[PDB]
C-alpha cells in the first residue's frame, strides 16, 4: 500500500531533471569539436557548528507545524530546547570558533 | 642444594635430581601406603 | 509529571551556570565554578532523599520511572561526578585547559548516566546512552596533544560508535518483533515466544550493554583507554560509566526480557568467568599504576555480574551493595594515583617505592582501597564480595562462588604488589622521591577538595563493612521494584 | 516491494559497514563506515515503522533521533581525527597501536 | 501503478549497496566520501517509498547537507601525499572480517525470513508532519530535551578538541614536577 | 630434598602458570581496534549460535 497522494509526478520529474544534464552533456558531445593547501582548522570549525545547528532547525520544523495543536506546556518545553542551544550559539562567538 | 650442602655433617652425595624422584616415589608412596591402609585395616 | 526528574534538572541547570561563567569571566571562574558543580551534584543528591518515599510512579507518559532502584543507579552516578570533580579540580588545572570547559562534558555524562537508570523506551535509552558515550570521548582525549589520550579517544569512538550501532540494531528489532511498542513493560507484553529473533535482539543489545561495563569479549577498550585519558575520566568511566550500564543492565533485561531469561543469564555467565579470569590474571603482568587499575575494573566487574546471573531479591541486592562500596574503593584508589601523578610525574608501580615516611596519608589511602578491592577484613571490599558468595550460594551457582573465590586471591597478590611497593621497601630502595618528593602543603588550588576526598573515601572504605547495615537496608528496598 | 526486503537491505548495509570497519586502514573510512551502520539501523527502523503500526509513527521519531546523534557522533568524532593529525602526522590506523598491552 | 514503486525500489535498494561498496572498498578516500552521500540520498530516497517524507527530508538535510560536508571539510584538511602502500602489514587479517561480515547477513538473513513478522493493514501516514511533532511533546519529549543538552556539549567538546592552540602554546604556567601543557601529568616510560 | 623440591614444585608452579598465563591474554590486546572491533563482531556470532539451542 501507498497512501502518499501527489508522488506519482515525483518519479518522473526525478527522471526527467536527470535527462536535462546527461543528453545536453550528449547534444553538446555530437556538436563540439608547491601544490599545498594550508592546515587552517576554520573549514572544518565552520562546518562544526553546522552539524550542530541543522540538527536544531529540524528538530524545530515538526514543531513549528504543529504549533497550535498542541498549547502551552508544549511552547515552554520547545523553549527549553532552544535556550540551551542559544548557549551554544554563544560559546561558538567568545571561543573563536567562526571567527575565520 | 648447595646451601643445604655447608662444611658440616650434610653433603652425603646423593644430591643430584635422578635421586629427587626415586626419593620422592619412595617417601610418597609410604604416606598414601598408609593412608590405603588406614581405610581398610582401622575398620 | 516533571517532578520526578528533579535530581537530574538540577544538574541541567549547573551544567549551564558553569558553561556561562567560562565565556563571562573567561578562567576567573575556575575558582568557583568546582564548588558551585559541587553544591549542585550535592543539591541534586539531597533531593534523591525526598524521592525515596515516593511510591514508584512512571512519569512522562510511561518513558520513564522513578523506582527505588532508578534511585539508587542515579545517586551512584552522581556521587561519581562528585568524587571525580573533587580530584579534577587541580588535574586539568595543570594541563593548562579550561576547567569549566571540562565540568559541563562531565556534567553531561551524569545526566546522561543518571537518565539511563530510570528510563523505559528504546529511544530514551539510547539517546542517554549516546549523551553519557560521547561525553566520555570528549573527556578521554581534553587533553588533546598527548598521542596517547588521542589514541584512548579513538579508539572509544570506534569502538563505542560500533557498539552503539549494534545496540540500535537490537533495540530497533524489538520496535519491530512487537507490534511498535517502544517501551519496555509494553515489549514484554507483545512478545513472549522466544523465538529466533528474539535471540538475535539480545545478543545485540548486550554486545553494547556488556560493553559500558567491559565484559572480556567487548572490554577491549578498558585497558587502552584507562591508560591514555586524564585520571579522573578513569576514575569516572569506572563507577560512573560502569554502573550507569549495570543501570540498563537491570532495568532491560528484566523489563524487555522477562520471558528469554535462561539465555541472558547463561551468556551473563560466561561474561563473569571470563572477566574475572582476565581482569585477575592479566593485571598481574601490569606495570603502569592506572594499567593496573584498568584490568580491575573488568575482574571487579565480574563479581557484580555474580549477583546478576542468579536472578534472586538477594542476588540484585548483592550486586547493588557491591557497586555502592565499588564507588568508595576506586575513588579512593584513583584519588591516590593523582594525588601521587601531581607531586611527580610518571605515576607507575616500582616507582611509588620508598613512600609511607614522605606521604603517609597517600599510602594510607592508597593502601586500604586497594586492600579493600582485594576484599580483606574488615574492610568495604570484604563485605561486599561476601554478600555476593551469599547471594551465589543461595541459588545454584557453586562454580562461580568458587572462581569467584580463587580469582580473588589471584586478586589480592597484584593489590598487595602495590602495598609492597608503598610500605615494605627500604629507604634505600626508592627510585623517584629519593629526597624529591615535594613536602606536600594542603594549602595550593584544589589540593584541599582532593585531600577531602580522599578522607571521606577512605573512611567510607575502611567503615561501610563495619556499618553496612543501613546500606543493605537502602540497597534491599531497591530491589522489590525489580521483577 | 515487502518488508522482508528492507530488513535484508538494512541487514547487507550492516554487514557492509562491518566489514568496513574491520578492513578500512584510514582512519576516516572507519568513520564513514560507522554512518553506513547507523543508517543499517534507520533503513531496519522506518521499515519497522511503515509496515508495523504505521498509524502513530514511533520508529519515525526513534529514525530522527539516530540521524542526530549520528551527527553529533560523526562531529565528536572528526574532532577527534583532527586531533591525532596535529599529532601524529598520519592517518594510519595501522600506526597508533602504541598502547597495545 | 504498483509495478512502478516495486522497480524503483530496487533501482534505489542496488544504488545504496554500491555506494556502500565505493565507501569501504575504493583505494581512494575522497572517492568514499563523495560515495558516502550515494548512500545517503539513495536511502533519503527509500524513505520516500516508506511513507516517510519527513524523515527523507530530514535525511538530506543532515547526512547528505552537514554530517557529509563535515566528512569532506575532514578530509580534504588530511591529504599529505602519503599513503605507504603497505597493504600485507601484518599478515591477512582482512580475510577475517571477510568471514564475520558475511556471517552476520547470513544469520540476520535467517532471522529476517523466518520471523513472523505482525505487520497491521491499517492505513498509514495521516499527514505525518503533525504526528510527530505530536509525539516530540508527548511521548519523546524527554528524549528532545536531552538531544539538547547532547548537542550542547558535542559542540563544547569538538571545538576544545580540535581548536587551533594559538592563545598560549609556550604555556609552563606551574610546577610541582615538570608537566607539559595541554597534556596528561603520567607522562610515559619504559619499565 | 623432597620437600624443597618436589612439594615446593607443586606451590611454585600454581605461581608460574599464572604468571605465564597473565602474559599470553597480555598479547590478546595489541592495538589496531580494527582488531578489538573484530572480537566484538565475532563473540556477537558465537552467541546468536550458542544460545538458539
Amino acid at each position: 500500500v501507498f497512501v502518499l497522494s501527489g508522488y506519482e509526478y515525483f518519479l518522473g520529474f526525478l527522471i526527467i531533471c536527470s535527462l536535462v544534464p546527461v543528453l545536453a552533456l550528449a547534444a553538446s558531445a555530437l556538436l563540439r569539436p608547491g601544490a599545498w593547501i594550508q592546515f587552517n582548522v576554520r573549514y572544518y570549525m565552520f562546518a562544526l557548528v553546522f552539524v550542530i545547528f541543522d540538527v536544531e532547525t529540524v528538530f524545530l520544523y515538526p514543531w513549528a507545524v504543529a504549533f497550535h495543536q498542541l498549547g502551552l506546556l508544549a511552547f515552554i518545553e520547545a523553549l527549553i530546547f532552544i535556550a540551551i542551544l542559544v548557549v551554544a550559539l554563544v560559546y561558538a562567538w567568545r571561543k573563536r570558533a567562526l571567527e575565520w | 642444594a648447595t646451601d643445604f650442602n655447608r662444611g658440616i655433617m650434610k653433603f652425603d652425595g646423593a644430591d643430584s635430581p635422578a635421586m629427587i624422584a626415586i626419593s620422592a616415589v619412595l617417601i610418597l608412596g609410604f604416606i598414601a601406603g598408609l593412608i590405603w591402609w588406614a581405610l581398610h585395616t582401622a575398620y | 509529571n516533571a517532578g520526578t526528574i528533579l535530581p537530574e534538572t538540577i544538574l541541567i541547570v549547573t551544567l549551564l551556570v558553569v558553561l556561562l561563567a567560562d565565556l563571562i569571566q573567561g578562567r576567573q571562574a575556575d575558582r568557583w565554578t568546582p564548588y558551585f558543580a559541587i553544591v549542585g551534584l550535592g543539591g541534586a543528591i539531597a533531593t534523591m532523599i525526598p524521592l525515596w518515599t515516593q511510591p514508584a510512579t512512571i512519569s512522562f507518559f510511561g518513558s520513564f520511572i522513578s523506582d527505588h532502584l532508578s534511585l539508587f543507579f542515579r545517586g551512584l552516578i552522581a556521587l561519581s561526578a562528585l568524587g571525580t570533580i573533587l580530584m579534577s579540580i587541580r588535574y586539568v588545572e595543570q594541563t593548562g585547559s579550561s576547567l569549566g570547559e571540562f565540568m559541563t562534558i562531565l556534567l553531561t555524562a551524569t545526566v546522561g548516566g543518571m537518565f539511563i537508570a530510570g528510563a523505559q523506551e528504546l529511544v530514551f535509552i539510547f539517546v542517554a546512552l549516546e549523551t553519557l558515550s560521547i561525553a566520555s570521548y570528549l573527556l578521554t582525549g581534553y587533553t588533546k596533544r598527548d598521542s596517547r589520550s588521542n589514541e584512548a579517544a579513538l579508539k572509544y569512538l570506534l569502538i563505542g560508535a560500533a557498539s552503539s550501532a549494534i545496540f540500535l540494531y537490537g533495540s530497533s528489532l524489538l520496535y519491530g518483533l512487537s507490534g511498535g511498542h517502544t517501551q519496555l513493560p509494553a515489549i514484554a507484553q507483545a512478545l513472549s515466544s522466544e523465538s529466533l529473533g528474539l535471540v538475535v535482539a539480545l545478543v545485540f543489545v548486550i554486545a553494547g550493554i556488556s560493553f559500558k561495563i567491559s565484559a572480556v569479549p567487548f572490554h577491549q577498550w578498558t585497558p587502552d583507554v584507562y591508560e591514555g585519558a586524564p585520571t579522573p575520566v578513569v576514575a569516572f568511566l569506572s563507577v560512573g560509566s560502569k554502573a550507569a550500564g549495570f543501570a540498563l543492565a537491570i532495568r532491560f533485561l528484566t523489563l524487555a526480557f522477562p520471558s528469554v531469561t535462561d539465555q541472558w543469564q547463561l551468556i551473563f555467565t560466561v561474561l563473569a568467568i571470563l572477566s574475572m579470569i582476565l581482569g585477575n590474571v592479566v593485571a598481574l603482568a601490569q606495570t603502569s599504576m592506572k594499567r593496573m587499575l584498568a584490568y580491575s575494573s573488568i575482574g571487579q566487574a565480574g563479581f557484580v555480574m555474580i549477583g546478576f546471573v542468579v536472578g534472586t531479591e538477594a542476588g540484585y541486592a548483592s550486586m547493588l551493595f557491591y557497586l555502592l562500596v565499588y564507588l568508595f574503593m576506586n575513588l579512593g584508589a584513583f584519588t591516590c594515583v593523582i594525588l601521587f601523578s601531581l607531586r611527580t610525574g610518571t605515576d607507575q608501580i616500582s616507582e611509588y617505592a620508598g613512600l609511607y615516611q614522605k606521604d603517609p596519608l597517600l599510602t594510607l589511602g592508597l593502601s586500604l582501597c586497594l586492600l579493600s578491592l582485594g576484599g580483606i577484613p574488615p574492610l568495604a571490599g570484604f563485605f561486599g564480595k561476601i554478600y555476593l558468595f551469599w547471594a551465589g550460594w543461595q541459588a545454584g551457582a557453586y562454580g562461580l562462588v568458587l572462581l569467584g573465590l580463587l580469582t580473588s586471591v589471584i586478586s589480592i597478590y597484584y593489590y598487595i604488589r602495590v602495598v609492597k611497593m608503598m610500605v615494605v621497601k627500604e629507604p634505600q630502595e626508592m627510585s623517584e622521591a629519593v629526597r624529591n618528593y615535594p613536602e606536600v602543603s594542603w594549602s595550593s588550588f584544589g589540593l584541599r577538595p582532593l585531600q577531602v576526598g580522599l578522607v571521606m573515601t577512605v573512611i567510607a572504605t575502611s567503615l561501610a563493612g563495619i556499618l553496612a547495615n543501613p546500606l543493605f537496608n537502602l540497597v534491599n528496598t531497591a530491589v522489590w521494584d525489580v521483577p | 516491494m515487502q518488508l522482508t526486503y528492507v530488513l535484508i537491505l538494512a541487514a547487507l548495509l550492516f554487514c557492509i559497514g562491518i566489514y568496513g570497519l574491520v578492513t578500512s586502514r584510514n582512519a576516516v573510512r572507519v568513520l564513514m563506515s560507522i554512518e553506513l551502520l547507523l543508517n543499517a539501523v534507520n533503513l531496519n527502523l522506518i521499515g519497522f515503522a511503515n509496515y508495523l503500526d504505521g498509524q502513530q509513527i514511533k520508529g519515525q521519531v526513534f529514525a530522527v533521533f539516530v540521524i542526530t546523534v549520528a551527527a553529533a557522533e560523526a562531529a565528536v568524532g572528526l574532532a577527534i581525527i583532527l586531533a591525532i593529525y596535529r599529532n601524529r602526522d598520519t592517518v594510519d590506523m595501522e600506526k597508533f597501536n602504541l598502547l597495545k598491552w | 501503478a504498483t509495478l512502478t514503486q516495486t522497480i524503483t525500489f530496487f533501482a534505489l535498494a542496488a544504488a545504496v549497496i554500491i555506494a556502500a561498496l565505493g565507501v569501504v572498498l575504493l583505494d581512494n578516500v575522497v572517492y568514499s566520501a563523495f560515495l558516502l552521500g550515494g548512500v545517503f540520498l539513495s536511502i533519503a530516497g527509500l524513505y520516500i517509498l516508506m511513507n516517510a517524507d519527513f524523515v527523507s527530508a530530514a535525511q538530506i538535510l543532515i547526512y547528505v547537507g552537514a554530517v557529509n560536508v563535515l566528512i569532506l571539510f575532514a578530509i580534504m584538511l588530511v591529504n599529505k601525499r602519503e599513503t605507504y602502500t603497505p597493504v600485507p602489514g601484518r599478515w591477512l587479517r582482512q580475510g577475517g572480517a571477510a568471514v564475520v561480515s558475511l556471517g552476520v547477513f547470513a544469520l540476520l538473513t535467517k532471522m529476517i525470513l523466518q520471523t513472523p513478522w505482525q505487520l497491521s493493514s491499517v492505513p498509514p501516514t495521516p499527514d505525518s508532519i503533525t504526528t510527530i511533532g505530536q509525539h516530540f511533546f508527548s511521548d519523546f519529549l524527554l528524549p528532545f530535551e536531552l538531544a539538547s543538552v547532547l548537542l550542547l556539549m558535542a559542540l563544547i567538546g569538538a571545538v576544545v578538541l580540535a581548536r587551533r592552540e594559538l592563545v598560549l602554546e609556550p604555556e609552563p604556567i606551574l610546577g610541582e614536577e615538570v608537566v607539559p601543557p595541554l597534556e596528561l601529568p603520567e607522562r610515559p616510560r619504559e619499565p | 630434598e623432597v620437600d624443597y623440591n618436589v612439594v615446593d614444585g607443586v606451590v611454585n608452579l600454581t605461581g608460574f602458570v599464572t604468571m605465564v598465563t597473565g602474559e599470553g591474554l597480555k598479547y590478546l590486546q595489541n592495538g589496531r581496534a580494527q582488531f578489538y572491533a573484530l572480537i566484538v563482531l565475532l563473540a556477537v556470532l558465537g552467541f546468536v549460535i550458542f544460545s538458539v539451542q
